[PDB]
């Protein structure tokens, strides 16, 4: 909801 | 000249850094970088000084109850992290390419801020070029930032002398942040005009295959290549099985990569072999082909090998949502895309005798070279510049 990845 | 390069994300959001950084260092510039826990070893192994920050960003590589660094839960103890270790690391330096989550870029970007060296966010596909979002998608983005760290970062900020900031979307991706690909398989958009693409940055792997795995390429037919990197999604082992199922169906050997999913093997059958971490360069330019997930660096990297591909579309290609990659694939003609999460076998049956048909065995071994081969290089020297003007 706002930060990023990717995991 | 000195950079520092930031990123936490999987490991295709890291090893293009880690490219850059060799490339840097071996051009005679120096490099020094700041990845999560996850990284030490590969930097090590290459031979670039690493600043380990943060949480680990593989599940297997934590406490059991530890989430990962992405998690918004713990955003606030990230910003504060970063802001933490970074100073020891880009004291010295005159450049930061980052790249990866936001809150550390928007930290990160800060300290060059303070220090008055540029900085430089990079997207490693077109479709997150901001110029690639809709100017809704935009302020939402931003928004949601602004909210769930908003604060922390200017405390922090206000904690070494700048201002406040706001809209940190645009703030650590920049205005005009770089596109890290090749343009034969990432190619721009209108949306997109004065953007920056380098080409994908790739370090020639020169480890060489263990004397087990040059053993079985060599007691047998030539395999098949089955992988999901960095994937980590309960499917994902489905995924595999299924595949390692159509492979042996053609009546082709395996050469399977426990990746970050942890897979194994279902058979000591000789027709399969199982590897950790090994050179992919070296390894798909000796199988048929390579089944994978929807990546930039996996399909970039079997892209110059030559060999054809089969691509696992995340889920099903809808209006709202398509497998970039693995549809690239498949309008360049070098392979097949299969829609998952868990594609039939009959689906990796058909696309895998499709794909090791003449007509993509071809297109896929000429499109090898119309790719890119100084990524590197033209960051590096974007980055020469860089320092020359503004600073
Ligand atoms: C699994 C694996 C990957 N790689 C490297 C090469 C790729 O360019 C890089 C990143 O892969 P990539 O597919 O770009 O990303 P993701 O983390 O999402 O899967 O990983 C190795 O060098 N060895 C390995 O054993
Ligand atoms: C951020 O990533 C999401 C995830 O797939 C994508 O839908 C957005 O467009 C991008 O900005």
């Amino acid at each position: 909801x706002x930060n990023x990845x990717y995991x | 000249m000195r950079v520092l390069i930031t990123g936490c994300g999987s490991r295709g959001d890291t090893e293009p850094l880690v490219a850059l950084a060799a490339r840097l260092r071996e051009l005679g510039a120096d490099a020094r970088m700041c990845l999560p826990p996850d990284y030490v070893e590969r930097c090590a192994e290459v031979g670039v000084p690493m600043v380990p920050v943060g949480r680990a960003v593989r599940a297997g590589a934590r406490e059991p109850g530890e989430l990962p660094p992405g998690a918004a839960e713990v955003v606030t103890e990230v910003v504060a992290e970063w802001f933490d270790k970074v100073p020891a690391a880009i004291e010295g330096c005159d450049a930061v390419v980052t790249t990866g989550l936001l809150p550390a870029a928007v930290a990160v970007r800060s300290m060059a801020e303070k220090l008055g060296i540029p900085y430089r966010y990079t997207v490693l596909s077109p479709d997150h070029l901001p110029s690639e979002q809709s100017q809704a998608e935009r302020d939402m983005y931003n928004q949601g930032a602004d909210r769930l760290f908003g604060d922390a970062v200017n405390s922090h900020r206000a904690s070494i002398g700048l201002p406040p900031v706001e809209h940190l979307y645009d703030y650590g991706y920049t205005d005009q942040p770089w596109l890290a690909a090749d343009p034969v398989l990432s190619p721009l958009r209108p949306t997109d005009l004065g953007t920056v693409q380098t080409g994908a940055w790739i370090l020639p792997d020169e480890r060489p295959l263990s004397a087990e795995l040059e053993a079985f390429l060599a007691a047998g037919s030539t395999p098949v290549y089955v992988g999901f990197g960095s994937s980590s999604r309960p499917a994902t082992a489905d995924a595999a099985k299924m595949a390692i199922k159509a492979v042996r169906a053609s009546g082709r050997r395996i050469v399977l990569s426990r990746g970050w999913a942890d897979l194994v093997l279902p058979d000591d059958g000789a027709d399969c072999f199982v590897v950790g971490e090994v050179n992919l360069q070296e390894l798909f330019g000796r199988v048929a082909a390579a089944i994978h997930h929807d990546s930039a660096g996996t399909t970039l990297l079997a892209m110059r090998a030559g060999i054809p591909q089969i691509v696992v579309r995340r889920v099903v290609d809808n209006v709202v949502e398509q497998a970039y990659h693995a549809d690239r694939v498949a309008e360049l003609g070098v392979g097949v895309a299969v829609d998952g999460p868990v594609p039939t076998i009959d689906s990796l049956s058909a696309a895998l005798d499709t794909a090791l048909a003449p007509e993509i065995r071809a297109r896929a071994t000429t499109v090898a070279d119309t790719i890119r081969a100084d990524g590197t290089t033209v960051a590096a020297q974007l980055l020469f510049d860089a320092v020359s003007l503004e600073k």
